[PDB]
RNA sequence: UGACGGAGCCAGCGAGUCUAACCUUGGCCGAGAGGUCUUGGUAAUCUUGUGAAACUCCGUCGUGCUGGGGAUAUUCAACGAGGAAUUCCUAGUAAGCGCAAGUCAUCAGCUUGCGUUGAUUACGUCCCUGCCCUUUGUACACAC
RNA sequence: CAUUGGUGAGCAGCGAAGGAUUUGGUGGAUUACUAGCUAAUAGCAAUCUAUUUCAAAGAAUUCAAACUUGGGGGAAUGCCUUGUUGA
RNA sequence: GUCGACGUACUUCAUAGGAUCAUUUCUAUAGGAAUCGUCACUCUUUGACUCUUCAAAAGAGCCACUGAAUCCAACUUGGUUGAU
């Protein structure tokens, strides 16, 4: 009967995936706040699918991400990828569809790794 | 092209089993094809089933490579990756170097942090027809496998008594152009299945006046490789040896890429058999 | 294969090693080769056309290639297919670089920009995602899947609302000054958005018919009966004579050939969407026929900057006081027809070049594209050349320097000079030498 | 062999060849009824497009593009049966 | 069992997977009662058993 | 780009009732075979699953290397990032870092995988060194 | 310590002579609005009948007609075509 | 290294006797068994229909008028001299 909407970040072997429901504001990374992401001079990677759209976004949502795998940047990135694909469909899903193209537009400019990640690897020369 | 490739395995392996399975009546219906041919009589087990022979009528209009080359054996020229093991040495990077002057259409690849299944996804989507993986042991490089990529065979190989281009001297360069192949007494099912493999990978159709010829000689299950130049003089040819030098050992041919190791055997190794030092191709 | 419209001959065919049956094609802006794709083999044929052979087999796709195209200035080789890819080929000199981008969902219908700086392409979400090329990053997307119009089929159990079949558009076409994207697909809508603002310019229904499919989006439920619709009944046995009593409809047959042969109603859907290269219209290939919209300026007023004291009666004023740049800008600050019109053919040939030079420069393609859409039609010929001529010679660095600007009115200008006016001159010239020749010489006995 | 093209050509190969049976051989439904049901539900396309006909013809090529719609309810449980459930891009 | 890994085809659909469901791991979550009892005894049965 | 001393925190491969030391000092039981117990020394990439290392953070110190026989309770070897030359290399690449395995050939003076951190510079040109191809357009328009 | 698992017990808040959930029937729409019937240039609509009958017009050597068959092999007795014998 | 001839060694090949069924009576045999206008009861097999489980999936869609059912709230009645 509660709205929750499940996405998921990967970036080398780093999975991370997080779960968007209405609530009260809080962001979790592996049961710790997100302000305890290490090794915190990436934690601004982690901060940017925040600040890029404003607070005013994640106020009334409360995000939580289980990471796993990878290590210390790969679980920075994934952690990202997955907060941002996260706020856009739950702004899909339960909130309006003006909202999700516009947060869709301010992270694709920002940079589209928040929301496609590179998959499929390497080139024969 | 997941599935596509996935599906095409699986119909070919299903081809290959009914095959084999009927395959009898390939046989018996060239029994009757000859009796018709002399006329002689039909054996029991023939001459009373009514089905083949109103079946014989409609198969009397039926009827070299093998079965993963075949589609295109001297249609499209082959692209052959060559790779080393991982993290390798000097001398295993030179003779990466030299294995891809002793192929036309290989590039080289430098490996490091490639998982071999998704280097096969690679390699078989990007549309590469070979694979040449060199293993090392401090300096000598020590085995090579060969991959043929749409699902075809691996055959792997160690490698011997290896001299290389570096390591002899300042020569010059290489001669480069699409080489004659000279293929020496692979007299067995198995040796023609290794000429197979080896020979598709070097250019189809070299000039009649190529000047570069690479030789691979079975003398008692070592492959003796050798790579030649020579100019046609007044009394007798003089050849001159380019490149390198070594002996190969076939000790496996398996029938998928190198990713599985899951793959049906054709041929490995039984060396610790009683009979181990008595046949050859054994 | 290759067909020269001049002796209306096949004079190349190009076939793979493979036999495969090609979905899309693509040629080069010189048109040196010829790529294609098929829906069935995952790469890219190049042959070449001068000499018929195949050039190389482009690889690398892990899907059907669905849609490919050549940018038709710096030729680089945009294809898109279903395996949610946009692979970029520099195939020309040395290179041979691939580049590519994912994207969301499955790629069909890539349209390039005019200038080749950008691409747009189609998604099976219903999608368009408009791409940089040489900083190979999104630029914009549109969504394009709430402004679609499904109809419900009469065979159907499932509501237009909740149906997938056509919310998604397989065919884009980029304007020509590079603006606007026309899109249409399976649907009965074909979409027009302008790509700076990224929203919906218009919605056009290509079709009102009921004895098409895919129109209606809510079906009459008097015809829903106790067993099954009543348009699914088919009493074709009630028909007057064997010919059309006979029922040839062999039965999973889905887009084969000879309609008889299908047993349901033809669909309604768009094939390929087009814009015009000489006058600011497009043509969409629905089912009913190549549907043609165009925009007439007869109606719509549509002024373009005027004021209290700009009027007809104030730009016939200034044309009986023979201001006749003031009337002309007057006429084009009007933007009515008629005016633009009257005052074009008010002002004489002594001072054309002085008018024409002192046309401002916002109003030099309104001028522009008026000249040629009245010039296909009307007869004098001898004064819209002048006009041309003058036009050219006053501003030719300005329409050189502002190409996709002036790219679909100068190119109805030489609509004009090749079709009608080259026409003219080659029967003089023809009366000419045979004038010269029936005097010039002997004929005696 | 060519005495395939007389006794091993039937009407019961060329329906084996239908959409329904291949998705109940492709394992995409349970039973050849609950395909049918399926795709009259109207969940399988093939390629893009959706096909909404039980009699539809899956050649061998075409065979592997059967797949089921997105958005479509039972693609959106078979991945939360298994949670790989992203509700990014809608199902 | 690496063969039927391989061979998987993910769009498969067995309508047992309403009732069956996988844990965070990705393994099968057997439930050791039975299936043919629940787990969880509703408010009145707990009140009649305590 | 150190040296100590704490703290934090991150993988992916790997599961055959199978996986693994040696030399001693002695007590007792036993016919012997041997058993048990006790003891010291040498070797050691631990033993099957939990986990890494680099990394991040925090306190202290503070930057001209090394020897045996002689003297009291200083002086007689190698070396402080490696010459001429030569080789290899273009993106999850070079390089760093550990962790497992040990697969009928090869390998343990090691070999092969597995992840983790992840760049500089070319991505043009035939000028040099080379190698190769063509020198009737043929192949059907148009153009050259 | 999580449950983004069941079942209950209660608050805050919402809150005009009540609220929530499900369901049977009928009506209007679901295409663009010129009225009913019949023997119809008019009758009727309370009825067509005790004028509803006559006349006239009207009959292709087309006195041809399965465009309609699952495949291979046959067809005694049929059936079709052609010939023929006796009337 | 290739085929003949001999020698050797091996593989395959038997169908009788009898009965029954097969002709919209009669399978050729008299050694064999069956010709009837339905009344009811019980038992058994099968199929529909209505609901439904494994176990879902899709709703010919909207608006109105009316009727019914269930859960709360409320009121009334019975209830610690004992409701469930």
């Amino acid at each position: 009967a509660v709205p929750s909407v499940q996405t998921f970040g990967k970036k080398k072997s780093a999975t991370a995936v997080a779960h968007v429901k209405a609530g009260k504001g809080l962001i979790k990374v592996n049961g710790s706040p997100i302000t305890l992401v290490e090794p915190e001079i990436l934690r601004f990677k982690v901060y940017e699918p925040l600040l890029l759209v404003g607070l005013d976004k994640f106020s009334n949502i409360d995000i939580r991400v289980r990471v796993t795998g990878g290590g210390h940047v790969s679980q920075v990135y994934a952690i990202r990828q997955a907060i941002a694909k996260g706020l856009v469909a739950y702004h899909q899903k339960y909130v309006d569809e003006q909202s999700k193209n516009e947060l869709k537009k301010a992270f694709t400019s920002y940079d589209r790794t928040l929301l496609i990640a590179d998959s499929r690897r390497p080139e024969p020369k | 092209m997941l599935r596509r490739q996935a599906r095409e395995r699986r119909e070919y392996l299903y081809r290959k089993a009914q095959e084999l399975q009927d395959s009898q009546l390939q046989q018996k219906r060239q029994i009757i094809k000859q009796a018709l041919a002399q006329g002689k009589p039909l054996p029991k087990e023939l001459a009373e089933d009514e089905s083949l022979q109103k079946d014989f009528r409609y198969d009397q209009s039926l009827k070299q490579v093998d079965d993963e080359y075949a589609a295109t054996s001297g249609i499209m020229d082959p692209r052959i990756i060559v790779t080393t093991s991982r993290d390798p040495s000097t001398r295993l990077s030179q003779f990466a170097k030299e294995i891809k002057l002793l192929f036309p259409n290989a590039v080289r690849l430098n490996r490091g942090n490639y998982v071999m299944p998704n280097l096969v996804d690679a390699c078989k989507k990007s549309g590469t027809t070979d694979l040449v993986v060199l293993h090392e042991h401090r300096g000598v490089p020590t085995s090579l496998t060969i991959s043929h990529f749409p699902h075809g065979p691996t055959a792997q190989f160690s490698l011997h008594n290896v001299v290389m281009r570096h390591d002899i001297i300042n020569a010059g360069n290489q001669s480069e152009v699409n080489p004659h192949l000279i293929f020496d007494n692979f007299t067995t099912a198995l040796g023609k299945r290794v000429v197979c493999i080896l020979k598709h990978l070097f250019n189809a159709g070299p000039k009649k006046d190529s000047e570069r010829v690479i030789t691979f000689a079975n003398r008692g299950d070592f492959i003796s490789v050798r790579q030649h130049v020579y100019v046609r003089t007044r009394e007798g040819v003089e050849i001159a040896e380019v490149g390198p030098r070594f002996e190969m050992r076939l000790f496996e041919l398996r029938l998928g890429t190198l990713e599985n190791k899951d793959a049906d055997v054709e041929w490995q190794l039984r060396r610790f058999i009683r009979t181990a030092n008595k046949k050859d191709y054994l | 294969r290759a067909w020269d419209l001049i002796r209306y001959r096949n004079f190349r065919t190009f076939t793979g090693t493979e036999r495969i049956q090609f979905n899309c094609l693509a040629v080069d802006p010189s048109g040196e080769v010829v790529c294609a794709g098929s829906l069935d083999n995952f790469d890219i044929h190049v042959w070449s056309v001068q000499t018929g052979q195949l050039l190389d087999a482009l690889s690398g796709h892990e899907g059907p290639v669905s849609c490919l195209s050549f940018s038709q200035e710096n030729s680089v080789l945009a294809s898109a297919s279903w395996d949610k890819t946009i692979r970029i080929w520099s195939i020309f000199g040395r290179s041979q670089q691939v580049e590519p981008i994912e994207v969301y969902s499955d790629v069909l219908a890539l349209s390039m920009r005019p200038d080749g700086k950008e691409v747009a392409v189609s998604t099976l979400k219903g999608q368009i995602s408009i791409f940089n090329i040489e900083d190979a990053k999104q630029v914009g997307n549109i969504d394009c899947r709430k402004d679609i119009i499904s109809g419900r089929f009469n065979q159907d159990r499932f509501t237009a609302k909740n149906s997938e079949r056509s919310k998604f558009f397989t065919t884009i076409h980029y304007s020509f000054d590079g603006m606007a994207i026309v899109a249409g697909g399976n649907n009965n809508s074909i979409c027009l958005y302008d790509v700076p603002n990224e929203v919906l310019l218009k919605r056009f229904i290509v079709s009102r018919n009921m004895a098409l499919n895919g129109t209606l989006e809510f079906l009459n439920s008097k015809k829903m009966t106790e067993a099954g619709s009543l348009d699914l009944i088919d009493d074709a046995g009630e028909n007057s004579d064997l010919e059309d009593r006979i029922d040839n409809s062999l039965p999973g047959s889905q887009r084969g050939g000879d309609l008889s042969t299908r047993k349901m109603r033809p669909e309604v859907r768009v094939t390929s969407v087009q814009f015009s290269p000489t006058a600011n219209a497009f043509a969409a290939a629905s089912t009913e026929g190549l549907l043609i919209y165009s925009t007439n300026d007869t109606i719509l007023f549509d002024p373009f900057d005027l004021d209290v004291d700009v009027t007809p009666h104030s730009t016939v004023e200034a044309l009986r006081e023979k201001q006749f740049l003031n009337a002309l800008v007057m006429a084009f600050r009007l933007n009515e027809e008629y005016l633009i019109n009257k005052v074009y053919e008010a002002i004489p040939i002594k001072e054309i070049p002085l008018v024409a030079s002192n046309i401002p420069a916002i109003y030099l393609p309104r001028i522009l594209k008026f000249i040629g859409d009245f010039a296909i039609e009307s007869q004098h010929i001898e004064f819209n050349l002048i006009w041309i001529k003058a036009l050219l010679s006053a501003s030719g660095g300005y329409i050189n320097e502002h190409k996709y600007l002036f790219s679909t009115a100068m190119r109805s200008i030489q609509r004009f000079i090749v079709r009608v006016a080259k026409e003219v001159v080659n029967t003089t010239t023809d009366n000419k030498y045979t004038y010269r020749f029936l005097v010039s010489t002997d004929g005696s006995m | 062999k060519i005495s395939d093209l007389e006794n091993k050509v039937t009407v019961s190969a060329i329906c084996r060849r239908r959409l329904p049976v291949i998705m109940h051989r492709l394992k995409m439904a349970e039973t050849i009824q609950d395909a049918v049901k399926f795709i009259e539900q109207g969940h399988v396309r093939v390629g893009p497009n959706l096909i909404n006909d039980p009699a539809y013809l899956v050649t061998r090529n075409m065979e592997d593009y059967v797949t089921w719609v997105d958005n479509s309810k039972i693609k959106k449980t078979l991945l939360r049966y298994r949670n790989q459930i992203d509700d990014f891009d809608f199902s | 069992l690496r063969e039927k890994a391989k061979e998987r085809n993910p769009d498969e659909y067995y309508h047992a997977m309403h009732s069956r469901k996988t844990d965070a791991k990705g393994l099968l979550i057997s439930s050791r009662h039975g299936d043919e009892e629940d787990e969880s005894l509703s408010m009145d049965q707990v009140k009649l058993l305590k």
